[PDB]
């Protein structure tokens, strides 16, 4: 499964709701060298332990916001945070980072999908592709 | 129907001095920092108090005496 | 503007007092006083602390329009994110209430979209705008003449 | 879900990737620019259409465009 | 000492322990309500809930309703309560029809189509019973 | 002073100066010759 | 031998940076590339926190700017004094105050505005003023124009002194940061040296100057036969024959035989039957007691002799079981963040101004004020608007603090953290109470309207129908009326006749009479409660959710003032705290408008009026409030329509300037809707076309024009909207109240 | 309420149906239809 040792937090009302155990939730794990204080994206501040920490949140944006805070708002930076999606059936899908290297930097083994080979000004006219169920970008 | 007050008399002086001495007794045990600030020449006679402590307890004594004297005059 | 002009001119024509419009239509205070303030007297007295006459429905609809027109300003002025945050708080409140978690929604409540907000505000605005003037016109002309 | 498309005017400046808060973009090797890299959007199912990526793009008009479409729980950013 | 802590041992859930969220008295009072009690059939649950919810609805129309002045006052309250309970049963039945029409489970017998339908029927009959007993108490003579 | 002259030549100060000049022109012309509906 | 610590000549006094606008900001210093650079210049000016990161530098800037605002206020005050000395009929009004209207503005005749110089009685022609300055001056013992002129000169001199003080204490000798963080010493000096000493000096002035002059004036002495104020000092016998106790001297004060002073230090209460104001001896004992209390209180916090409490100790020592760390950590919050201090002070001062407005009409202090209805209404509305604006600013700058100065590391399990941790509960319960109040309260009005419309008056919520009696306020009024009897034995009359008692009337006009409370008053007070809770909901949600929210989890990185996070998540318009303030401004306007309408109509209908010599009272609107103010149609017909006859018909008289202004108010309001209802993309495209037009003729500007930003558009809309509405209400109230008395 | 027009009893039943019965029925059916899962 996953690791443990949740950060020392008093809890709040801004945390998980029913969807967490009915649709999906998210997990973020990271190893910190000191037992310090960070800001919970759900309101309030929590103490993260010295060693490994695991935290459950409701949205991927919250996990990535906490990752940004970890990476930027600490003098000894954190680079080993991992974000998984936890399905209600216990199946865990490892989301971020995808290949282990940060997406901001070029790395081999990527597929280059979503790329058009034309300029944005060379898109086909809407009238020509009428009754095709596709917008100009879709072709 | 204004409350009746008291013209100056030795009994009023005694009440004021008693209130002042009770105030100094209160400050002898209630004040946290006492030997602080500008000191007094013969500190022993004031229980090790400083100038600020002496002034504070004396002002508190006059305040307490004023309250007690007015309340007593309005018996 | 068009209908105000037509109505004032024809009120003067029907009453015979064309001089009123001929004099007081050259400055805006005349429009405010001799047309809006002056003719409203019969309308707003449709129902009184002393009684009620046949213009009561028109006074009620007049206030109804003055209300819907103002209601449109919520959607025209305030925008979505505020209401989405408020709805999130309400959702939290409903989910944590005993005896109310038994009943749960099927479609997740959300705030109205931006374009939907503009459309709804404009609709409330237009309905109030039409109803207010319709009530005023009918009531004034019916009380004065009918 | 929303559709994120990258056109051939990208200069491999990586601003769009960093500006994305939901980790939808990525840097892939390329040859059409000096930087020899281009932007890709492999995880568009996680894009919320916040348009920060477009706001970060420095090219004339936009080398990266976001078209909003069908709304799911992820793309609507719902926590409930 | 600290009367406020995590909700049921997991802080990360969107709730907090309060002297009214998980106190012993709170759980005891809530857990023994007809909608939350143990070992109660859905039909009987509905009967018990409807009895009270229709009993208390007799009030406002009897004292504030348009017929409060006339002798047709408690009757007006009764009619209002009966109409309200009827519409309530219609809404309950609609909710049951639209909610549990997919997969069916028996972990909770209230959260199933047949269970919810029985709850609605018992709620109807309890509403009638409570409204009528309230009318019988309030209304003078008429016997 | 260089900075003083530069500040005096900034946009708001200059537009205020021109506006007050024109206002004075109009005020004086209307004090000496009031009620000019047209040129007869 | 003082805690002072300053730096010498930190900022040179040079003129060059005056010629480089935008110098303070790094971005603006690059000159203008688009028109937005101009707007950012005027907006980023007095925000020093973003300009520099040195807290000491920010503090020095704030200190100097506060000197500047003091200089501006002093210039304004000297202007009022001069314009009352030279261009007023104060000496004329002082002779027959019940027959001469106050007037201190005179209009040059240029294009026919000389019609504005209306007849105020006694052969004087000028604008009637409603600020109540004449009554304040008479209450200060003013009798000559030369004294007012000297006061104006002194105000000018003080303004110059404050300006020089700002220049010195910034550009030459600037205090260090540790000097500012002497919150204990600051509180001591400002509680004792500023408030207590000020009130003591004012009480001395009242006793030694104002009270004898007013006593002589009320007896019929001509305003020129009264001696100059210093004559009561140079000849103490006259003071001793006005008050016998002055013969006794200062001995009873030091012997604590204070009873003999009771001839001029009274506890009368009520109002002066001749001037319609409070007894000046009451204000003397009042300001004296206030001075004594503040002087005592200023000796609380320890500064340099160990005697006294310590704020940090009290803050860390007040904590309970429900609150974890409790009040700990707040001392560093309030001694390192200017915005938190600004928020607290703004909220408290706004509430204080509201209290001033609410208490200043029921106990009219100044002579002949309650008899002047226009002044009462103007002062009430003015200070209430000031209070509302201050409270909204409190909310705004609290949100600013939360975004900027908050640090999670220093607030672990303190009160602030636990606030941030049950905020959903707070907002949910407050939202529910807002909905409940709105529904029940306003639906009462709608229900009454419908019942009246249908010919069902017995089903209404009226006093002759289903009644909603505010029995609690009635009980408290009954109690406060009985206070002179036993609960406050040494008081002669009630604190105010608003609670109950006799009717006090000066000349023929009622000064103050009991203000009963019924069904309509119940509904209006609960409407006030509803509007206030809603405004609090908006501002509190803005403050609590500023850092982040479920929708946007990193709102803090976007700043306090940002328009949106984009059309994503279904649309994220107006999520910042700034937008919360922008939305709260409208609700503050709505609440205060309802409050001032309530005050105006209730006063006109139940209090103000005239008195027949028999003893009967005829009110201005013949007591129609108790039956018409229970429906919206009543507030439309009997208040907005009926009472607007005095303003629309103002053309051709001296009140025309109000009528004009009234229409002006009705215009700008509508104008603001151009900015609230639209968006900047349309205007950007229109500007593109217009720029093409100016480009065709080679006349395009170098500074490329741009449509206003989203935040700027919202700000412009709200500003012009508030201006239009408030100007409308001001013109309406002034024109109405200058036509009834 | 009553009137002198022919068939005065028709409003007595028609108006409640168009005011209560018809709206209740149509909103119930619409709510049922708009929530039926699948068959998109
Ligand atoms: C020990 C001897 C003694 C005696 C016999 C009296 C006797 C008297 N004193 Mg007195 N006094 C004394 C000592 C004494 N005093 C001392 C030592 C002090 C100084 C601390 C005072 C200070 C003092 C003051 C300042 C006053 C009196 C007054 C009085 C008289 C009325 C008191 C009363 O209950 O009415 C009052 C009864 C009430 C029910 C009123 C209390 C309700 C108030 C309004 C609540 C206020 C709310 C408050 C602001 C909120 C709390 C803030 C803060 C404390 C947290 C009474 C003759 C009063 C007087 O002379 O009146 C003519 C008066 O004003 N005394
Ligand atoms: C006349 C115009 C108008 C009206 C009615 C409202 C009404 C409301 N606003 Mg709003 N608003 C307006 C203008 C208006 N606003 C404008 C111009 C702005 C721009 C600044 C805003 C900005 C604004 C904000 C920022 C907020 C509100 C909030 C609220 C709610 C407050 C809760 C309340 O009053 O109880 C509920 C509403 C009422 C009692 C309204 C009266 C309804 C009648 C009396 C009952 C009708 C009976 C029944 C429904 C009939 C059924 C008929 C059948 C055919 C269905 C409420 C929905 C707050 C909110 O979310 O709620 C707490 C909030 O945060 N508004
Ligand atoms: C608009 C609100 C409203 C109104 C007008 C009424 C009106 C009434 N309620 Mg009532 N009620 C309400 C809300 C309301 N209720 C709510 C919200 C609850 C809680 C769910 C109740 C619970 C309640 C109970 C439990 C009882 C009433 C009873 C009554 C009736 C007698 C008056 C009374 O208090 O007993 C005065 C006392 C007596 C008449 C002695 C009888 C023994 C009266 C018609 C009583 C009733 O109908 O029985 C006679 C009764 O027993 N009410
Ligand atoms: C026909 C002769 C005449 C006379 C007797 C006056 C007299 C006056 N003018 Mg004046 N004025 C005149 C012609 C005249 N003006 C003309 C032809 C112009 C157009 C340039 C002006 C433009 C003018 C302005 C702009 C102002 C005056 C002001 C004044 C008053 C202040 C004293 C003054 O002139 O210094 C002040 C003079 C100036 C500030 C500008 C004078 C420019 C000269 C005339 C060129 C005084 C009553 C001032 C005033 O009333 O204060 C509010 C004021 O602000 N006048
Ligand atoms: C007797 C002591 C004393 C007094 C009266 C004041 C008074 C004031 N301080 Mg202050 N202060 C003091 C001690 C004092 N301070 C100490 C010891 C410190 C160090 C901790 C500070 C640090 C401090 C800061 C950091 C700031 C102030 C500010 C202010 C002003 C607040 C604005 C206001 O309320 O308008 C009320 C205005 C008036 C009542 C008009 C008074 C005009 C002058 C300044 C008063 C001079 C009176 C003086 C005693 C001479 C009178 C003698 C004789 C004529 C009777 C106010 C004038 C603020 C400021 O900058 O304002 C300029 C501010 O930000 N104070
Ligand atoms: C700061 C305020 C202030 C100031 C400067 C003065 C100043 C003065 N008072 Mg005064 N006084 C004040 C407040 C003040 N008073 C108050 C609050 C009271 C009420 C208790 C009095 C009651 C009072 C009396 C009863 C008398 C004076 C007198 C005097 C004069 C001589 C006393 C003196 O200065 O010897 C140091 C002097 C002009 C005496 C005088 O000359 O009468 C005019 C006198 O008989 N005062
Ligand atoms: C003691 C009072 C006080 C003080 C010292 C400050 C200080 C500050 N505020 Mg604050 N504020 C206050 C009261 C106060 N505020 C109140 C009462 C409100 C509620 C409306 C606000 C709302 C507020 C917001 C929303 C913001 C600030 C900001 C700021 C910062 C500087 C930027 C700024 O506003 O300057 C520049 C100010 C202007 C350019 C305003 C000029 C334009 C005004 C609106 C026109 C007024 C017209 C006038 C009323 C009538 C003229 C009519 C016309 C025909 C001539 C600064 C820390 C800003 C910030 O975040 O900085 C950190 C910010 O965004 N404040
Ligand atoms: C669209 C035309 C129209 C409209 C607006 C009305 C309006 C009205 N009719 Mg009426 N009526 C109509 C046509 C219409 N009638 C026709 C053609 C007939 C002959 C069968 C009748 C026979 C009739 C009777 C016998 C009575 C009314 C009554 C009434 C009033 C009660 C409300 C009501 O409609 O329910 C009752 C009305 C009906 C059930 C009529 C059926 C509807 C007609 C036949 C077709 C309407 C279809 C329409 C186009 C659908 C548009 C959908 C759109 C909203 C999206 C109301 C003023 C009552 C009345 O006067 O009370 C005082 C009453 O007793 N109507
Ligand atoms: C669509 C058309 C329509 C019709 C025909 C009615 C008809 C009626 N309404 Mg009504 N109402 C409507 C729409 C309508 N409503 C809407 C849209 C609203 C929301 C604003 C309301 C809100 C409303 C309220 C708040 C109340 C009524 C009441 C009533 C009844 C008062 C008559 C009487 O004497 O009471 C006595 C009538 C009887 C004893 C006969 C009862 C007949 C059946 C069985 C009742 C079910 C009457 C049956 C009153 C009521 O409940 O009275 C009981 C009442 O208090 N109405
Ligand atoms: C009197 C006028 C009519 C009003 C009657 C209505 C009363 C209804 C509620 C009771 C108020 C009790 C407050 C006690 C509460 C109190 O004593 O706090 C006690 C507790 C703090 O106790 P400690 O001793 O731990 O405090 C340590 C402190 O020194 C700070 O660290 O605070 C909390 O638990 C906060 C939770 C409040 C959560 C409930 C908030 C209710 C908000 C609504 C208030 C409604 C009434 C508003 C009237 C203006």
């Amino acid at each position: 499964e996953l690791s443990g040792q949740p950060p020392k937090f008093g809890g709040s009302t801004g945390g998980l709701l029913s969807k967490a155990n009915r649709e999906e939730k998210y997990a973020i794990t990271w190893t910190s060298a000191s037992e310090q204080v960070f800001e919970m994206p759900t309101g309030g501040a929590a103490i993260m332990n010295e060693g490994e920490n695991l935290l459950y949140l409701a949205r991927k944006e919250q996990c990535l916001a906490l990752g940004t805070q970890l990476r930027t708002k600490f003098k000894p930076k954190i680079q080993d945070y991992k974000i998984y999606r936890v399905y209600p059936s216990g199946e865990v899908q490892y989301l971020h980072p995808a290949d282990g290297v940060f997406p901001e930097k070029v790395n081999e083994g990527r597929e280059a999908q979503g790329t058009k080979t034309r300029r944005i000004g060379q898109n086909p006219e809407p009238v020509t592709i009428k009754f095709s169920g596709k917008a100009p970008y879709e072709v | 129907a204004v409350p009746a007050t008291l013209s100056w008399s030795p009994k009023v002086a005694g009440v004021m001095i008693a209130c002042n001495i009770l105030a100094i007794a209160f400050g002898k045990l209630t004040i946290k920092q006492q030997n602080v600030g500008t000191p007094m020449p013969s500190s022993n006679f004031f229980g090790g108090f400083g100038l600020g402590a002496v002034l504070g307890t004396a002002s508190f004594g006059h305040i307490l005496g004023a309250g007690v004297i007015l309340g007593l005059a309005n018996m | 503007w068009l209908t105000f002009y037509w109505h004032w001119k024809h009120l003067g024509v029907w009453s015979g007092n064309v001089a009123q419009f001929n004099e007081n239509s050259t400055y805006l205070m005349g429009w405010f006083r001799d047309y809006l303030w002056a003719n409203s007297a019969q309308l707003i007295n449709g129902y009184n602390p002393y009684g009620v006459n046949n213009l009561s429905v028109w006074a009620w609809m007049f206030l109804f329009g003055h209300l819907v027109w103002a209601t449109g300003f919520m959607f025209l002025i305030s925008w979505r994110g505020y209401w989405q945050e408020l709805i999130e708080t309400i959702v939290w409140a409903h989910e944590r209430t005993p005896l109310a978690n038994l009943v749960r929604w099927k479609d997740k409540p959300v705030a109205l979209s931006i374009v939907q907000a503009r459309l709804v505000g404009l609709a409330h605005f237009t309905v109030g705008y039409v109803l207010t003037y319709a009530a005023f016109l009918i009531a004034s002309t019916a009380g004065k003449f009918g | 879900s929303h559709s994120v498309k990258i056109y051939d005017t990208c200069i491999g400046c990586t601003q769009c990737v960093r500006a994305c808060p939901l980790d939808v973009l990525e840097m892939v090797p390329w040859d059409g620019c000096k930087a020899a890299q281009i932007a890709s959007s492999p995880r568009t199912e996680d894009c919320v259409g916040c348009k920060r990526c477009e706001t970060a793009c420095p090219t004339d008009f936009l080398s990266i465009r976001v078209y909003l479409g069908a709304e799911t729980t992820r793309s609507m950013g719902l926590a409930y | 000492n600290q009367v406020v802590q995590a909700y049921n041992g997991d802080p990360f859930v969107g709730h907090l322990s309060t002297p009214i969220s998980d106190s012993a008295f709170t759980r005891t009072f809530i857990g023994n309500l007809p909608a939350y009690r143990k070992g109660l059939s859905p039909i009987l649950r509905g009967l018990e809930v409807g009895m009270a919810h229709g009993y208390f609805l007799i009030g406002p129309w009897t004292l504030l309703g348009p017929l409060r002045d006339s002798e047709y006052q408690y009757i007006g309250g009764l009619i209002g309560a009966l109409a309200l309970i009827l519409v309530a049963t219609a809404a309950l039945s609609s909710y049951g029809l639209v909610t549990f029409q997919g997969e069916q489970g028996s972990g909770d017998t209230l959260q199933t189509a047949d269970g919810w339908s029985q709850f609605a029927a018992g709620f109807f009959v309890g509403g009638m019973g409570g409204a009528f007993v309230a009318y019988f108490l309030l209304e003078n003579l008429s016997v | 002073m260089d900075g003083l002259k530069s500040f005096l030549s900034t946009a708001p100060v200059m537009i205020m100066a021109l506006l007050t000049f024109t206002a004075g022109i109009l005020i004086e012309f209307n004090r000496f010759y009031p009620d000019l509906l047209f040129h007869p | 031998k003082a805690k002072v610590s300053v730096d010498n000549n930190p900022v040179p006094t040079s003129f060059e940076k005056w010629g480089k606008p935008g110098h303070f900001d790094r971005t603006l210093a690059r000159g203008p590339k688009t028109t937005t650079w101009i707007w950012n210049l005027h907006a980023n000016a007095h925000d020093f926190d973003s300009q520099t990161s040195d807290l000491e530098d920010v503090s020095r800037k704030i200190f100097s700017a506060h000197f500047g605002h003091l200089a501006v206020v002093f210039v304004w005050l000297s202007g009022m004094y001069f314009h009352g000395a030279k261009f007023s009929n104060y000496e004329g009004w002082l002779a027959d105050p019940t027959h001469i209207k106050p007037s201190a503005q005179v209009v040059w005749p240029i294009v026919g505005q000389g019609i504005l110089n209306g007849d105020v009685g006694g052969g004087f022609h000028g604008i009637q003023i409603t600020s109540g300055l004449f009554y304040l001056w008479r209450a200060s013992g003013f009798t000559d124009s030369y004294q007012l002129y000297c006061t104006a000169i002194g105000g000018l001199v003080m303004a110059a002194l404050m300006l020089f003080a700002g220049w010195f204490h910034y550009h030459v000798k600037a205090p260090k940061l540790e000097w500012f963080q002497n919150v204990e010493s600051m509180m001591n000096h400002h509680l004792a040296g500023l408030l207590g000493l000020g009130s003591l000096g004012w009480a001395g002035h009242q006793i030694h100057v104002s009270m004898p002059i007013n006593k002589l004036l009320d007896a019929g002495v001509a305003p020129k036969d009264i001696p100059l104020p210093h004559e009561f000092i140079l000849e103490p016998s006259k003071m001793a024959e006005l008050y016998p106790s002055f013969a006794q001297g200062l001995t009873p004060f030091f012997t604590l035989n204070w009873g003999v002073y009771s001839d001029f230090l009274t506890f009368k209460g009520g109002l002066n039957p001749v001037t319609g104001g409070l007894w000046l001896s009451d204000t003397a004992h009042h300001h004296l007691a206030i001075a004594v209390l503040f002087i005592i209180a200023g000796h609380m916090y320890r500064t340099n002799w160990g005697i006294g409490h310590s704020m940090k100790e009290i803050l860390e020592a007040h904590k309970g079981p429900f609150t974890g760390e409790g009040h700990k950590g707040l001392y560093e919050i309030l001694t390192t963040s200017w915005h938190a201090q600004l928020a607290i002070n703004l909220a408290l001062l706004g509430s204080l101004t509201i209290i001033v407005a609410q208490h200043m009409y029921a106990m009219p202090p100044y002579p002949y004020q309650a008899i002047d209805y226009a002044t009462q209404l103007s002062l009430f509305t003015h200070h209430m608007w000031i209070g509302g604006f201050l409270i909204v600013g409190a909310g705004a700058h609290g949100a600013i603090f939360m975004v900027r100065d908050y640090d999670p590391a220093k607030n672990v399990n303190n009160l602030l953290d636990r606030m941030l941790r049950h905020r959903d509960a707070i907002i949910s319960h407050l939202n529910w109470v807002c909905i409940f109040l709105g529904f029940h309260s306003f639906g009462l009005y709608i229900h009454n309207d419908t019942m009246r419309a249908l010919g069902r008056p017995q089903d209404m919520f009226s006093d002759t129908a289903i009644q909603l009696q505010p029995i609690f306020a009635q009980w408290v009024q009954h109690l406060h009326t009985l206070a002179p009897g036993a609960t406050a034995p040494n008081a002669l009359a009630t604190a105010s006749y608003a609670f109950g008692g006799e009717t006090i009337a000066v000349a023929g006009k009622v000064a103050m009479m009991p203000i009963t409370l019924g069904t309509a008053d119940f509904m209006v007070h609960h409407i006030h409660a509803f509007t206030i809770h809603v405004t609090a909901l908006i501002l509190l949600k803005g403050v609590l959710y500023a850092r982040s929210s479920r929708l946007v989890p990193d709102k803090a990185n976007l700043g306090f003032r940002f328009p949106c996070d984009g059309p994503g998540r279904g649309g994220t318009c107006q999520v910042s705290g700034w937008d919360h303030v922008f939305l709260g401004l409208f609700w503050m306007y709505n609440s205060l408008s309802i409050v001032i309408f309530h005050f105006s109509w209730k006063m006109q209908s139940d209090v103000w009026g005239t008195v027949s010599p028999d003893g009967s009272v005829t009110h201005v609107t013949l007591g129609n409030f108790a039956q018409s103010a229970i429906t919206i149609n009543g507030w439309l017909r009997d208040f907005l329509w009926a009472q607007a006859a005095n303003v629309i018909n103002s053309y051709g008289s001296a009140l025309s300037a109000y009528g004009i202004m009234f229409l002006a108010g009705h215009f700008v309001f509508a104008f603001s809707l151009m900015f609230l209802f639209s968006g900047r993309g349309y205007w950007q495209e229109l500007i593109e076309s217009i720029v093409w037009a100016h480009n065709k003729l080679n006349v395009a500007p170098a500074i490329q024009p741009r449509a206003l930003s989203i935040i700027q558009g919202r700000a412009v809309g709200v500003a012009h909207y508030l201006l239009g509405g408030i100007v409308t209400t001001w013109a309406f109230f002034l024109a109405r109240s200058l036509s009834i008395g | 309420m009553d009137g002198s027009y022919a068939a005065s009893y028709l409003p007595w039943i028609l108006i409640p149906m168009v005011g209560w019965l018809f709206p209740a029925v149509t909103m119930g059916l619409l709510f049922i239809h708009i929530e039926s899962e699948g068959e998109g």
